[PDB]
């Protein structure tokens, strides 16, 4: 996954954008964690190669792309509070996260569809990766 | 407002794909007057591609639409050729879906000759396609009116047995009653046609 | 074709969905439903969905019109709902404010069976347990009311009513063929203007029977036989919408 | 007038007529369940054909678990039940599937096609072997009553632990791709086999004192002198204990240890997940995990709206799971 | 050509149905608990009989059998059958010891 | 204003009255109906009835007509009929000559369950019991088939179509409200032109359901619901004859 930003110190702060195959998402980070409002992005690659459930789907140009207005969060305490070299919570870790939250509240409208090499990071240096697209689903 | 001919290819039939475009075909402004599934046999596939007799996709393209069963539909619109034409896109399956995607050969059609419909060319073609497949479907009331062309329609069709039936009731004069003489002429032309033969147990 | 949906049609064809009844209950409607019907002046009231509950006492919730006018371009039925714990005793559900409403949103999980509950919102706010059950109903109501497109036409003095020449709908298999009630019957707005990925379809062709679920509101099930020509819908689980669609779909 | 005038020259056609009728293979399917099928007779001679006599399994009654839950007003209908029952009987009496356990599992909903879900018992981290833990059932998979089995392969850590993160809605076909970014190994299939394990491991239960444990053998054995408590005194979550065995968040049934080393261990060597004890075989309900507030995992679900009905029913929903129910009126019980 | 049967303009319920409304409203309290009724001229509850201790078999099991036999009445009748034999055994003015649907 | 009476109406209105199916042969019924109705190409097709025999194994009888047109004073319905011991699969009952329809008749007690049963009567004459059994149905259909009046209607060309806009019966408690099938619509014709003892309805005013029963043929039942137009007939008993009417009024 293609994961793209401004960083500070070793970590992302900011808006940030991650970008997977059928998947895009962008908002702000603090501490290299999601938190505050964000974005979701995408197709619904599952279903592209079965009946359509509406006719004016079949011979349309947009495609089954949705975009979800949501919002992740983060402890009160843990993060947005740089170290000093403490009635602090821990950062969520790897393996499970302890205090992520998330949410979502609105309904999603329609998207632009996505393209998974993002452009903007096109030279991949890494071996192997597949690509996406609407005409075409997951090739490889 | 003008009628085409259209059929859905056995390609398009057998993998249950035939609604689909036909809601397709109503959603694009066009009526389905008529409609019909049926199952074309050799003889009536080759007496319906007259036009390429021999050529050299002749033998698959007859072998194809004999297949399976097709639909046949007659398709009305006021530019119903043109927009039929530009619906179903171009012929080849794979042009197709590189030049124009979203249309009925890119979707539906695959491999080359299985382009998944068939349309008319030209008015003369569609007409003549329209009565050969719906013999019963009235149309083109300007092209059959023509003084001369009804005169020369007149010329074909009474000199064979019509004439005959007629001196045959003058020599003959049965009843003066005009329904006999009706009748005894009804019964001499269909007892005596060019076109159909004699029946006999 | 039909005038009214038929209960025991809707409990048939919806049967595999999930949407069942218990049978104390099942009898409790047949013979409960025509009594309040005609204790008010209600030309049609018939059972609307059954939401679930903490202790065991689901709300049976059944909702009624008059008539079906066509106002500021849009079908406005004038609906009057009622709940019940059993079968038998229908109370009226009251309709609730606008504020309160929007205070009715931040309740989820199922509410508890005794309508005597209050919740505890915030300066605090106490918001009664036959509030939020109303504020649920009329949020999937308004969601989500499917009948077959066309199935309805207007008449003199503009009132939506039933189309006795109805054809049926032609492709069944396709969201074109329903329409939600409010769209007006000459419009072509249907079941496919809006998202794209919230209504599923399933099709029976040989029994030409047609399953239209909502994924929104993954609760709501609705049926129509296209060779008896009947349609129905019913909604069986917690009003609660699942935001989460997306990365379900 | 002129509808009886207008002429109409009905001329011989071409073409024989097609039949437009829609395809019946379904139907006939679901019909052939019904009846006995007779024995097809050999046209060299008019003996029959060879055959075998149906099989012996071991399922349940199923048409009083049909009645126990329409009375609670759960699970699917009543006439589906007696679908159910006979797809059951055809699916036990197979002589080719020598099967020694028949038991509906249940029924997912999908976008395009559901799924019957039928558990069958026949007669880096590795994963369970065929027989052990999760992996002690089999399930056969159906799209409509009386059509044809499929399979489901076995289920492997991996993929129980991929689908602990995700929430996919099923699609019905069996072999669409799952998520993208939290990768999932395998096609729907896995996937549906994960949920299946993580469902009948977490919500599949069993009246109290019906059955026992048995170490010799390590399984579980039927009272057969229980006396079933009363309807609407089973609503309680202190009459049901589990039946399946625990689902570890390593992501099996027990935890594998890898061998310390003999040298330089110091208790460092296991993760969290190596290093975790879980409730034991045959745990009332009640002692099951609170949801967040203080809020019992299994809620009461009751026959009758009076307490004075004579003989009721009474059962249990779940919460974490919604969908999955266990009730019981008299001496019958079903989940 | 107007059909036959073109409309009818008929009230919502006949005048002439108060029998058929009694039987439907008594049928319906079969069902549920009775709700306790305030007396008038004052709010104080009246209070609801003392039922009455008797005996009777499975209504809902011998309606699934008969069911499954495809005689007697309906799986829906049976159930008002068993409420209908609880309210008689329940009666105080008649007191019965057994009660059993013929 | 329907079409053609449901399957599963018919068994919930006329249940009372113990016109009622197996569940197990019910679910057999909801399978196998459109299978028999789209391998014998017919455009309707209900079940007619069921007849008991001296097994368990009765018969059901189902009937179902392609074409109905007007022929000499007589709405004729050119019906086909179907039979069968167990609810999947179904077999045809041939039509009868009238001197084996005539030796058919004198043929009483309540029949056998195999279909090859042969009968003999008075030198012997053999007759087969399925010519016994569509006699009995034939005669009870001339006797009883019974439908509201005006619900069909003649089109062009003579043919009886069902009327869209049938608007329901008034006064469904007198028998004037229902004719036999084969009465032309034209024709003034009604159950009150028959016998006058013969015919006994029960309508329950409030839920709007009228009960017509017959007591020369004591197992014959019609239901006709007027809140939602929904007539149904079945016929379940033996199909003997009830000779000493005088008698029993």
């Amino acid at each position: 996954g293609c994961l793209r930003g401004e960083w500070k110190k070793g970590l992302l702060v900011g808006k940030g954008t991650y970008e997977q195959p059928a998947l895009r998402f962008e908002g702000e980070f603090v501490r290299g964690m999601p938190a505050g409002t964000a974005t979701y992005t995408l197709t619904g690659h599952r279903t592209l190669d079965m009946p359509c459930f509406a006719a004016q789907h079949i011979q349309a140009e947009e495609g089954p792309t949705l975009a979800l207005p949501c919002a992740y969060g983060i402890p009160p305490g843990s993060g947005d509070e740089p170290q000093l070299d403490t009635d602090k919570p821990p950062l969520p870790a790897h393996p499970k996260y302890e205090g992520l939250t998330f949410t979502a509240e609105q309904l999603p409208g329609a998207a632009p569809d996505t393209v998974f090499p993002p452009e903007e990071g096109k030279p991949v240096p890494i071996t192997a990766v597949p690509a996406f697209s609407v005409s075409t689903g997951l090739v490889a | 407002l003008e009628k085409t001919f259209a059929l859905i290819k056995p390609d398009a039939v057998r993998a249950g794909k035939a609604q689909e475009i036909m809601q397709l075909i109503e959603l694009n402004g066009f009526t389905i007057i008529a409609k019909q599934k049926l199952q074309l046999t050799r003889a009536r596939a080759e007496e319906f591609y007259g036009e390429h007799k021999g050529k050299e996709f002749f033998p698959k393209l007859v072998n194809f639409m004999t297949s399976g069963p097709i639909w046949a539909l007659v398709l009305a619109k006021p530019g119903a050729i043109l927009a039929w034409r530009a619906l179903m896109g171009p012929t080849n399956v794979f042009k197709a879906r590189a030049e124009q995607p979203k249309c009925l050969r890119a979707l539906y059609g695959t491999d080359g000759t299985q382009n998944a419909t068939h349309g008319s060319d030209s008015p003369i073609s569609a007409a003549r396609e329209i009565k050969f497949f719906f013999p019963t479907l009235s149309g083109d009331p300007t092209i059959y009116a023509e003084p001369t062309a009804a005169a020369e329609y007149i010329t074909k069709r009474i000199q064979p047995a019509l004439a005959k039936a007629l001196a045959a009731l003058a020599r003959e004069k049965p009843s003066a009653d005009k329904f006999e003489a009706i009748t005894f002429v009804a019964g001499y032309l269909l007892q005596n046609n060019p076109n159909k033969p004699k029946v006999l147990m | 074709v039909q005038l009214e949906p038929n209960i025991t049609l809707v409990l048939k064809h919806l049967a595999s969905c999930g949407a069942v009844v218990s049978a104390e209950q099942q009898a409790a409607l047949d013979h409960s439903i025509p009594i309040k019907r005609i204790e008010a002046g209600l030309r049609s009231l018939t059972l609307w969905g059954r939401l679930t509950t903490l202790n065991g006492k689901d709300y049976l919730v059944a909702e009624g019109y008059n008539v079906a006018s066509s106002k500021e371009g849009a079908a406005v039925y004038e609906t009057k709902y009622f709940y019940s714990q059993d079968g038998a005793r229908w109370s009226d559900l009251q309709p609730v404010d606008s504020e309160t409403a929007t205070r009715c949103a931040r309740i989820k999980g199922m509410l508890s069976g005794d309508p005597a509950k209050n919740y505890e919102l915030e300066l605090v706010f106490q918001i009664p347990e036959l509030a939020v059950l109303r504020c649920r109903v009329d949020a999937i109501a308004t969601a989500t009311s499917v009948i077959p497109t066309d199935s309805t036409i207007l008449n003199a003095a503009s009132q939506v009513v039933p189309n006795r020449l109805f054809a049926g709908a032609a492709y069944p298999e396709k969201l074109e063929s329903y329409q939600h009630r409010f769209s007006l019957p000459g419009s072509g707005v249907t079941l496919s203007q809006d998202l794209r990925g919230t209504w599923a379809v399933q099709y029976d062709a040989f029994k030409g029977v047609a399953q239209v679920r909502s994924l929104l509101f993954p609760g709501y099930f609705f049926y129509y036989a296209a060779n008896e020509l009947t349609w129905g819908s019913l909604y069986v689980g917690d009003g609660l919408r699942n935001n989460d669609l997306i990365f379900m779909l | 007038l002129v509808k009886k005038s207008t002429f109409d020259p009905k001329e011989s056609s071409p073409l024989v007529p097609i039949p437009v009728a829609p395809d019946a293979t379904q139907t006939q399917a679901a019909v052939s369940i019904f009846g006995d099928p007779e024995l097809p007779i050999n046209p060299a001679t008019g003996e029959p054909v060879p055959a075998d006599p149906p099989n012996e399994f071991e399922a349940e009654n199923m048409l009083g678990a049909a009645a126990v839950l329409d009375c609670l007003g759960v699970g699917l209908g009543r006439e589906l039940g007696v679908n159910i029952a006979l797809a059951a009987k055809r699916i036990g009496e197979d002589p080719k599937l020598a099967v020694r356990s028949v038991r509906f599992f249940g029924k997912f909903l999908g976008l395009y096609s559901d799924y019957f879900v039928f558990e069958v018992a026949f007669k880096e981290v590795p994963v369970e072997e065929p027989g052990k833990g999760a992996n002690k059932f089999t399930y056969l998979v159906c799209s409509s009553l009386g059509g044809p089995l499929t399979r489901l392969p076995d289920v492997t850590p991996a993929q129980v632990k991929a689908s602990r993160r995700i929430k996919k809605l099923l699609t019905g076909r069996l072999t669409s791709h799952v998520s993208t970014y939290p990768a999932f190994p395998g096609n729907e299939a896995n996937y549906l086999r994960a949920l299946i394990a993580r469902i009948s491991a977490a919500t599949v239960v069993a009246p109290s004192d019906l059955f026992s444990l048995n170490d010799e053998t390590g399984e579980l054995e039927r009272a057969e002198d229980w006396e079933p408590p009363a309807g609407r005194e089973m609503a309680a979550p202190t009459a049901w204990v589990h039946v399946r065995p625990h689902l570890k968040s390593q992501g099996r049934c027990e935890v594998h240890k890898r061998e310390l080393p003999e040298d330089a261990d110091e208790d460092e060597f296991y993760n969290e997940d190596e290093l975790e004890e879980g409730p034991d075989l045959l745990a009332a309900l009640e002692e099951d995990a609170q949801l967040p507030g203080e809020q019992a995992a299994w809620t009461p679900i009751y026959s009758s709206a009076s307490e004075a009905v004579k003989t009721q029913a009474g059962g249990l929903r779940s919460l974490v799971w919604p969908g999955a129910v266990c009730g019981g009126r008299g001496s019958e019980w079903t989940c | 050509s107007t059909p036959p049967a073109a409309n009818l303009s008929v009230p919502l319920v006949p005048a002439a149905s108060a029998a058929a409304a009694a039987a439907a409203v008594a049928k319906a309290s079969l069902f549920g608990d009775p709700e306790p009724v305030l007396d008038p001229e004052s709010g104080e509850p009246i209070d609801p009989d003392a039922p009455n201790e008797f005996e009777c078999e499975d209504v809902e099991g011998d309606g699934d059998l008969l069911d499954g036999l495809g005689v007697g009445l309906g799986r829906q009748e049976m159930y008002a059958a068993m409420l209908a034999v609880k309210r008689l055994g329940e009666d105080a003015k008649r007191g019965v010891s057994t009660v059993r649907f013929f």
